[PDB]
């Protein structure tokens, strides 16, 4: 039995003595503060476990228990959300009439006149309209009562307590040994077969037994009062057979193999439910059941204790070709001996997955009455896009950290990492060329269109009525997806999404989802997206590859991961560390995602979202002005920013006034960040010297000498405030533009 | 050399000490020393499955057809009867369920204790009223007859379940 | 092991806690302070003994002069929170509980205070001759009995009027 449980009992004593010795973790900070810089360092190195102990076992035990703490925090957050839904929300009124009632689960105390923020959402209720789509999620779960929300919150609180206790227990009482952590095969088997496999299976069971019948009754018009409790759907089979007359057969078809008998509630119709405007619940049930089967199957791939299984070490060592020397030899050691490598991969994947979620959820609204809630759709899309970008850049940063710290050339001789480091110059040069090519061509299309439109030469622009750049490949793919039902997906009644083509799904006179046509403006904006993504990849990849050494600093690794510079020599050596590459990559990621969000918002407002008449006529929010106005920079400035910013600037005196205040505050913080971004530390140090003289002249002099922020901290603060200001500005802009509806 | 099946050898782990042992272990599951089962779990599970199966057989017989305690009407085979009894007197059936649950929790603690030390034998709860443990022969005979007639209980209950579940 | 003879001999038990009989299947005491557990058990028992006495008292008897006391035990909590008597009893019990929280912390620190020691013997029913241990066994046992009995009474009265 190679895979076995190993723990140390009473690893760490539990006491408050350390709580009164801040900075105990690090050897340098444990000596007490001489200057204010110490303070900052104590908050910067708090979670840098690798720099606090030289033993991997101790770092692993800290990471495990910190993850337990994060789970406790997340469970507390879920408990709070559910409790505010049960006690402070109009969930029942929204249930009764989802179309008219505006979701809201937050109430403001009237203390300074802020009660104006209590909007007239409806349902004899006043509160702040929420855009987290929690009401749609709860309806998809067939909640239909506030007692269930209350008990959901209580369970979440108990789970948060359990997570906290588990963290404490697994640090101070039973801390697993290092050999326990270094089980990639067993961990993958357990996370795939159970965490993701049985999780899907259990959720599919819930949907089949709870969500499906309740939502079917709700769609039929049954008032939530008359819907029997979910447990009533588990005791009397006939009560469910009325809705899906396949339970009558029971589980015998499942074991007999006649799964076709379950097609009543396990369908593959796809498309969207015309009533609620969301995905069919039966489709999601079949989806989760299939995913559960696949995950359970995939969880048996790796060898843990019985001979059968895959050894990932051999798997990696086996893949090597003529062009790559030793192939994937040494990657298993890297990913089982350094948390930074694993964190880089996991953060990159989580970020990309979050962006994929954002793209898929809007195209195929998964919850009932979420499609027509334009405010929820936009908020969810932008939120998950931002999360994905942040996670991607974090993965880059931790890859760089691994390269600086946990990279060992002795164990990486002529493998993939060695070869990549050995043709990094070619990689970066070509990425630079492609970035310049993309930027030039894509952005110069916009500049050319703007110049021609300013000169009155409209026939010379890159527009539909002018030189045309049709995204022919995307249109061809859309056509194929349109034709898929019946030909390449014969058992699928309807296309996966109505974006590609088909009817106009509208719920309550609102266009839930309709086909999206791609024109020259779509071509140009997509190439802008590609340009920005390529530039961000350039910055971050350059930071990762040149993290250890460069033709400027052959010994950069000795300087550490984040350092300000290496002096004004060799010309200038500012921002030469990989941390500074992350610092710039964050700006470029923010820029790219801002463009992505603007594209999504304008395209959806001008081409998808709108209203329908009984005849079938379509009237979009902005009247389809995207095709002929999204092709010039002035068009974006006028028809998108200036035109759609009316709601924020005019929100004063209404329930949305908070959005205008936050708009101004975000502008203020964004401008404030420039103070740190542009200026340097010496000026501020001298100014502080003068101020310290002034204090001393009155015998006021802190023992902790004041110090200007370190160069690295100056950059970090500037970047943090820049991102906060930009994100908040767009947050207020979108929410006020999409809540005045 | 197994007495039950001469063509496949008897397991090393099975020495015949446990009752009802005829060396009938083809797959050699008694040899498990992983995931915490180790043939003491299997023995306990056998005794428990068999006891509850004997109770199940006696219950389904329903010869008196007075619903066990008075006030319980009507006679039905399995599922409708269970639901109907739960419907008419949820208080009593819940009480029985919780009695079983309490004995189950205490039993699980006891299983862990028996794993750690041999003080608790498999299938042993010290519930013997006769309190007969001085001489082995009678104890062994009673235990092995329990296991045999409970195995028959389980097979009979399968004979019950099979009816009405097929196509 | 006492009572349950097949359980694993409760650890850190006996030699204290007059009410103990050796029944610790889960054995929380092993990994938590026994003093804290004793305090919790004693306080739950006292509060619930008073709760049983109140519930039986409210049972069509001893109602206070105010008209609001025509209301029954089940509706008593609602009528009291509306009347505000419940908030006041909360106030006073909270004061007592904070003053006792100081004592609980001291007991845990090693102050030497016994679990339920509140020095409350106006009629000193206890005496060296009476035997404090004999007096406590009854206290703890009748407290556990009251805990379980009140749980049952409230539940099965929420089902149907016990009397
Ligand atoms: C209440 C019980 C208790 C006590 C007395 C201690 C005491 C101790 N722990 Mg333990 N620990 C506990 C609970 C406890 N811990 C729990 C529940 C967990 C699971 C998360 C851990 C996980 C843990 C780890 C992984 C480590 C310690 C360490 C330590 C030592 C230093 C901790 C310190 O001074 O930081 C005090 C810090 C704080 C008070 C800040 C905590 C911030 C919380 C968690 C988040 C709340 C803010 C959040 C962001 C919301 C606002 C927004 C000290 C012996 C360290 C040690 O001994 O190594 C040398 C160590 O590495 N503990
Ligand atoms: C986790 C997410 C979350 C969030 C963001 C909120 C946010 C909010 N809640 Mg909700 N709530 C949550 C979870 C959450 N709650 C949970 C889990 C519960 C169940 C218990 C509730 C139950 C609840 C109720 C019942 C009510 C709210 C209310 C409120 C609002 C006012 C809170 C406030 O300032 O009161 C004042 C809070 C304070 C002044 C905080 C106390 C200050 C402490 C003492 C500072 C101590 C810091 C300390 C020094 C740090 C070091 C640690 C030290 C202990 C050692 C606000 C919108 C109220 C509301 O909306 O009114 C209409 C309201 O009535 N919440
Ligand atoms: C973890 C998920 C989960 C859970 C806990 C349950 C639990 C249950 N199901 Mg469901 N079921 C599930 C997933 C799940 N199912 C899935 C994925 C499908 C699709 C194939 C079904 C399809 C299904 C049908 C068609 C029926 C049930 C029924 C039942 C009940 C009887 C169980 C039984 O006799 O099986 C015996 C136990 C084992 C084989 C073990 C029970 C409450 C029956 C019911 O509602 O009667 C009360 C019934 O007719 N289930
Ligand atoms: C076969 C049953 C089944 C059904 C009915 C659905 C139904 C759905 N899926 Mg799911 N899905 C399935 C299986 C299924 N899925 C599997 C097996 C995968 C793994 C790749 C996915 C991955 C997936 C993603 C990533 C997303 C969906 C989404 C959706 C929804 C989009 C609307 C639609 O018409 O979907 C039609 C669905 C399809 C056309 C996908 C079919 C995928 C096929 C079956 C792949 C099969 C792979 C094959 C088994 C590989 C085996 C290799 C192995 C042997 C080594 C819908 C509820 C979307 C959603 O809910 O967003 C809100 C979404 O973003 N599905
Ligand atoms: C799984 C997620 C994850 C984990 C576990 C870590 C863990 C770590 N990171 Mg990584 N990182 C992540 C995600 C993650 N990071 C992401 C997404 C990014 C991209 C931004 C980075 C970028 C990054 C860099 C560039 C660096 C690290 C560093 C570190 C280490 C020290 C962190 C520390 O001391 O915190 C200290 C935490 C703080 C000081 C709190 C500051 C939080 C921000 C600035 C403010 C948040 C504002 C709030 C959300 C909104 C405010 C509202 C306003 C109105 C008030 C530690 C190993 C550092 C290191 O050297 O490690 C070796 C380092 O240099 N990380
Ligand atoms: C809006 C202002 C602006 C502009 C135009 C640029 C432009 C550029 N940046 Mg910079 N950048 C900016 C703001 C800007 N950045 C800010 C605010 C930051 C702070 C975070 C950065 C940080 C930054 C980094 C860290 C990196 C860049 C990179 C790049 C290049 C991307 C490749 C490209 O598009 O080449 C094509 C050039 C353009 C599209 C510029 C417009 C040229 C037009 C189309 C034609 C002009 C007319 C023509 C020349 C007429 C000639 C005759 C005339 C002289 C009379 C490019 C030089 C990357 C780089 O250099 O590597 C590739 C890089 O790594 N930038
Ligand atoms: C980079 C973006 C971009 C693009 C694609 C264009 C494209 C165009 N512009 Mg515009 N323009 C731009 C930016 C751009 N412009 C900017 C930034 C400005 C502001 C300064 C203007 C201002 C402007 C004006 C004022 C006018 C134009 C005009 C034109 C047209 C004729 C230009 C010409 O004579 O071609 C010259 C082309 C060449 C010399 C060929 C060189 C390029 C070749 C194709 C590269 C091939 C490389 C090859 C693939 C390598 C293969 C290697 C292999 C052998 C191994 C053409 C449609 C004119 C017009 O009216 O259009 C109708 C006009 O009057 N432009
Ligand atoms: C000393 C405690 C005590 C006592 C004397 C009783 C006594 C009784 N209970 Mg109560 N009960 C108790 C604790 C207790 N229970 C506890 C701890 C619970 C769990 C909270 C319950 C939950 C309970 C329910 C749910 C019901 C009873 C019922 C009954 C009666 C059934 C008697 C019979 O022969 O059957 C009986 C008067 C039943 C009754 O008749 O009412 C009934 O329906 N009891
Ligand atoms: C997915 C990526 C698709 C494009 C991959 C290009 C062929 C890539 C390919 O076939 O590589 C295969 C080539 C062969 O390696 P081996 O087969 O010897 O390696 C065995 C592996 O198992 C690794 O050990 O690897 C390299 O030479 C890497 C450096 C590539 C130098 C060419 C890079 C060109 C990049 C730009 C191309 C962009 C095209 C459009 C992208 C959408
Ligand atoms: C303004 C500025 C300073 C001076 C700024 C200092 C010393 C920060 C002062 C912080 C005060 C004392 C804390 C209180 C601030 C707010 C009232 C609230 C707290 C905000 C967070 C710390 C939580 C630098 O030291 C510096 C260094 C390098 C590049 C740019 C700059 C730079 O721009
Ligand atoms: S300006 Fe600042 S970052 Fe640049 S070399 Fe001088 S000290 Fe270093």
């Amino acid at each position: 039995t190679k895979v076995k449980i190993l723990v140390e009992r009473d690893a760490t004593a539990t006491s408050f003595e350390k709580w009164a010795k801040p900075g105990h973790f690090s050897r340098t900070l444990a000596k007490g503060p001489k200057t204010t810089t110490w303070i900052w360092n104590l908050h910067a190195d708090a979670h840098d476990f690798d720099s606090q102990t030289n033993s991997l076992e101790d770092v692993s035990r800290k990471i495990f228990s910190a993850h337990f703490g994060q789970l406790a925090v997340i469970f507390l957050w879920l408990s709070g959300m559910h409790f505010h839904g049960a006690y402070f929300s109009n969930y029942l009124a929204w249930l009764n009439n989802p179309t008219s009632i505006k979701p809201s689960a937050q109430v403001v105390w009237p203390i300074v006149g802020q009660e104006i923020l209590n909007a007239d959402v409806g349902g004899n209720f006043q509160g702040v309209q929420i855009t987290s789509g929690f009401f749609q999620l709860w309806r998809a779960e067939g909640i239909t009562s506030e007692i269930q929300l209350y008990w959901t919150a209580i369970g979440a609180l108990v789970m948060s307590g359990l997570m906290l206790f588990a963290g404490w227990f697994h640090y101070h009482k039973a801390a697993p040994k290092l050999e326990w952590f270094q089980n990639a095969e067993s961990m993958l088997n357990h996370h795939l077969s159970i965490l993701l496999g049985l999780g899907c299976l259990s959720w599919a069971g819930h949907q089949i037994h709870v969500a499906l019948p309740i939502n079917k009754l709700l769609d039929a018009g049954v008032a939530p009062q008359e819907i029997p409790l979910p447990h009533e759907f588990l005791v009397n089979r006939d009560l469910i057979a009325q809705l899906y007359p396949s339970f009558s057969k029971g589980l015998v078809p499942f074991f007999s193999g006649n799964w076709s008998e379950y097609s009543d509630f396990l369908t593959f119709k796809g498309g969207v439910n015309p009533v609620t405007g969301g995905l069919w619940l039966t489709d999601t049930a079949h989806h989760h059941l299939a995913l559960a089967v696949l995950f359970i199957f995939a969880g048996h791939m790796y060898r843990t204790n019985w001979g059968i299984g895959h050894s990932m070490k051999e798997m990696l060592e086996a893949h090597k070709g003529p062009f790559t020397g030793e192939g994937h030899a040494g990657l298993y050691e890297i990913l089982t001996t350094s948390w930074h490598a694993q964190l880089a991969i996991n953060l990159a994947m989580i970020g990309s997955l979050s962006i994929i979620v954002a793209h898929h959820m809007y195209a195929m609204p998964p919850y009932p009455y979420i499609a027509t809630d334009y405010a929820t759709q936009l908020s969810l899309f932008t939120h998950h896009v931002w999360i994905g970008g942040f996670c991607i850049v974090g993965g880059a940063a931790h890859g760089a950290i691994f390269m600086v710290r946990d990279y060992n050339p002795a164990k990486n001789y002529n493998n993939l990492l060695d070869r990549v480091i050995r043709h990094r110059d070619s990689i970066i040069s070509h990425l630079n060329w492609v970035s310049i090519f993309l930027g030039f061509h894509s952005f110069g299309l916009y500049i050319h269109n703007d110049t021609m439109r300013a000169l009155g030469r409209s026939q010379d622009m890159f527009s539909d009525t002018a030189i045309q750049l049709q995204p022919i490949f995307a249109q061809w793919i859309q056509n194929l997806h349109l034709l898929a039902p019946g030909n390449t997906a014969p058992n699928a009644l309807t296309t996966a999404s109505y974006v590609f083509g088909g009817d106009v799904v509208s719920v309550g006179s609102k266009i839930a989802i309709m086909p999206i046509k791609l024109g020259t403006a779509d071509f140009m904006v997509h190439h802008i997206h590609a340009f920005t993504i390529h530039v961000t990849a350039l910055i971050l990849l350059k930071g990762v590859l040149y993290a250890r050494s460069s033709k400027l600093i052959p010994d950069k690794a000795n300087l550490g991961f984040r350092f300000p510079c290496d002096g004004p020599g060799r010309g200038g050596t500012c921002q030469v560390s990989a941390w500074d590459h992350v610092f710039l990559g964050l700006f470029w990621m923010y820029n790219s995602l801002s463009i992505v969000l603007f594209h999504f918002s304008w395209k959806m407002q001008s081409d998808v979202w709108g209203s329908v008449t009984p005849t079938g006529a379509v009237s979009h929010i902005t009247g389809g002005n995207f095709a002929q106005s999204a092709i010039t920079i002035n068009g974006w400035l006028r028809d998108f920013l200036w035109s759609q910013a009316s709601q924020v600037i005019q929100s004063y005196g209404s329930a949305l006034s908070a959005y205008g205040l936050i708009f101004l505050g975000a502008h203020f913080i964004w401008a404030f960040s420039l103070m740190f971004l542009f200026s340097g530390r010496g000026y501020w140090q001298e100014l502080i010297e003068s101020i310290v003289w002034a204090h001393n002249k009155i015998k006021v002099a802190p023992a902790i000498q004041p110090r200007a922020l370190s160069i690295t901290q100056g950059r970090a603060v500037g970047l943090a405030h820049y991102l906060l200001g930009g994100i908040g500005t767009t947050w207020a802009f979108f929410l006020a533009r999409i809540i005045s509806v | 050399a197994s007495k039950s099946l001469p063509f496949l050898p008897k397991p090393e782990k099975l020495d015949g000490s446990l009752p009802g042992d005829v060396g009938f272990d083809p797959l050699n599951l008694s040899a498990t020393d992983e995931l915490g089962l180790d043939l003491y779990w299997f023995r306990e599970a056998e005794v428990k499955h068999g006891r509850i199966a004997m109770l199940a057989v006696a219950g389904v017989l329903f010869c008196d057809q007075i619903g066990s305690l008075p006030g319980f009407p009507s006679g039905k085979d399995q599922m409708d009867l269970f639901w109907q009894v739960f419907a008419e007197k949820p208080n009593v059936v819940g009480a029985g369920v919780v009695a079983v649950s309490i004995l189950e929790f205490i039993s699980g603690i006891a299983i862990t204790a028996g794993r750690k030390d041999g003080s608790r034998e498999a299938g042993d709860f010290n519930l013997d009223p006769f309190n007969v443990r001085a001489d082995p022969a009678k104890k062994a005979t009673a235990q092995l007859q329990e296991i045999k007639n409970g195995r028959l209980a389980m097979l009979a209950s399968m004979g019950m379940i099979a009816q009405g579940m097929t196509t | 092991s006492a009572s349950i003879p097949f359980m694993p001999k409760p650890e850190k038990l006996d030699g204290t806690v007059p009410g103990d009989v050796g029944f610790d299947p889960l054995g929380f005491s092993n990994w938590v302070n026994l003093d804290f557990l004793r305090e919790a058990e004693i306080k739950h028992g006292r509060i619930c003994m008073l709760a049983v006495a109140g519930w039986v008292a409210v049972d069509l008897g001893l109602h206070l002069p105010g008209d609001v006391h025509n209301v029954g035990s089940l509706e008593a909590h609602d009528t009291a929170v509306k009347f505000g008597a419940m908030s006041q009893i909360l106030l006073w019990t909270s004061i007592f509980e904070a003053i006792s929280t100081v004592g609980v912390v001291q007991m845990l620190n090693g102050s030497g205070r016994q679990p339920g020691y509140f020095g409350f013997d106006p009629l000193n029913f206890s005496k060296d001759a009476a035997s404090k241990a004999k007096l406590e066994l009854n206290e703890i046992k009748n407290g556990r009995l009251a805990m379980l009995a009140f749980s049952g009474i409230v539940t099965q009265a929420a089902l149907g009027n016990d009397f």
